[PDB]
């Protein structure tokens, strides 16, 4: 039982978001999908919902003339389409099964949610960096080593580690804003030093906003 | 009264 | 629309101790024939998508901790987890679905007291594809510890440096409840090539001498 979305955007101001949100594990038809924003430091707002079924919507009237929620049923999927967006809109928009309360049963899920962040400003990928495991890094049996990721805009850029695979020992911090406007972040792991002369550690980034993914070797 | 609209997916009774 | 406030907007709690989260709706959400209340409440984690823990203001989700308990009717309601722990930190919203829009709180934020750690501490070089591109940036690592206030000082050949820093803290930790630092000296190639010795100084409660890690150039 899933909800998976499409990927985070940039738009300018003026210009419409359309986000999908792909339904599986159930009858598609069977409940209304919601989708709730949540500007970045602020509280969820509830925009709007689609019955599935017969595909009658409503709309917060905060949103009344400005958004449009349709489904395909044949596809599965639910879409939210925000017209004349300004940058107040920037925000990550989720789709949710909210609250469906049976005498049977009760559960919630939610997408994993979508950034939309609507600016004027240039969109630029990052340059991703290593920070090699060395001696300035062990700590005993430990070494920790990361990946430093400059100079993109706007949020967010995802780091894995591995394809996914190494997820213990992670921290990928959150993004710091430079004087010039863009942004930058760190993700680091801890590791054995023992093993670094047989393991290899690769951050996968990806900026979807500028179609840039990088796969970057860290090596000692 | 509750409006039965406000959320679909919540039945009158649990 | 019916306006969710919640009260107090952060909270600090020892693990093991008690945390409540109150929550006031500007009209009632009872259905008083049912004794039915529209009140949920959700737990949320950074980056990550909120999740339902209570519904009628006093039932549990399945799969809810027992330590998880709403209470109240009407308009104010208490989100209460007795003995708090370290998997709990989060923000934590109420919600009500009595009435269209629906409309949520505000968040109470919800961190996690626990004993002093002291930091390890880990600098980084500046990689040589960064120096071909003609900027230094050097990354001192404070992993592991607690509480948050830890102060990291730049030193280029002892001299402390001022504006040419960032940093950032991780959210708590929700197995051990700590935190992690990272702390960015960005130069330009010309700057970061004359000087030899580039040093992160840490301060933390839980350490018994200001920590220096260094390099030199090269």
């Amino acid at each position: 039982v899933q909800l998976v979305q499409s990927g985070a955007e940039v738009k300018k101001p003026g210009a419409s978001v359309k986000v999908s949100c792909k339904a599986s594990g159930y009858t598609f038809t069977t409940y209304a999908i919601h989708w709730v924003r949540q500007a970045p430091g602020q509280r969820l707002e509830w925009m709007g919902w689609i019955k599935v079924g017969d595909g009658n919507t409503r709309y917060s009237p905060k949103f009344q003339g400005r958004v449009t929620i349709t489904r395909d049923t044949s596809a599965s999927t639910a879409y939210m389409e925000l017209s004349s967006l300004r940058s107040e809109d920037t925000a990550v928009y989720f789709c949710a099964l909210l609250t469906v309360i049976t005498p049977d049963d009760a559960f919630d899920i939610w997408g994993q949610g979508t950034m939309v962040t609507v600016s004027s400003a240039s969109t630029k990928g990052p340059s991703v960096f290593p920070l090699a495991p060395s001696s300035k890094s062990t700590s005993g049996g430990t070494a920790a080593l990361g990946c430093l990721v400059k100079d993109y805009f706007p949020e967010p850029v995802t780091v894995s580690w591995n394809s996914g695979a190494l997820t213990s020992g992670v921290h990928t911090f959150p993004a710091v804003l430079q004087s010039s406007g863009l942004y930058s972040l760190s993700s680091v792991v801890t590791v054995p030093s023992s093993s670094l002369g047989t393991q290899t550690y690769i951050c996968n980034v990806n900026h979807k906003p500028s179609n840039t993914k990088v796969d970057k070797k860290v090596e000692p | 009264n509750p409006d039965p609209n406000a959320n679909p997916n919540v039945d009158p009774n649990a | 629309d019916i306006v969710m406030t919640q009260s107090p907007d952060s909270l600090a709690v020892s693990l093991g101790e008690r945390a409540t989260i109150n929550c006031k709706s500007s009209q009632s959400v009872l259905y008083s024939s049912k004794n039915k209340n529209y009140l949920a409440w959700y737990q949320q984690k950074p980056g990550q998508s909120p999740k339902l823990l209570i519904y009628w203001a006093s039932t549990r989700e399945s799969g809810v901790p027992d330590r998880f308990s709403g209470s109240g009717s009407g308009t104010d309601f208490t989100l209460t987890i007795s003995s708090l722990q370290a998997e709990d930190v989060a923000v934590y919203y109420c919600h009500q679905y009595y009435s269209s829009p629906l409309t949520f709180g505000g968040g109470t934020k919800v961190e996690i007291k626990r004993t002093v750690a002291a930091p390890s501490v880990f600098i980084f070089p500046p990689s040589d594809e960064q120096l071909k591109s003609g900027t230094a940036s050097v990354v001192c690592l404070l992993n592991n510890f607690y509480p948050r206030e830890a102060k990291v000082q730049w030193k280029v050949d002892n001299a402390l440096q001022s504006g040419n820093s960032q940093e950032s803290v991780t959210e708590q930790d929700s197995k051990d409840s700590t935190y992690s630092l990272s702390s960015t000296l960005t130069l330009s190639k010309a700057d970061y090539e004359k000087h030899k010795v580039y040093a992160c100084e840490v301060t933390h409660q839980g350490l018994s001498s200001p920590v220096t890690k260094s390099f030199n150039r090269g």
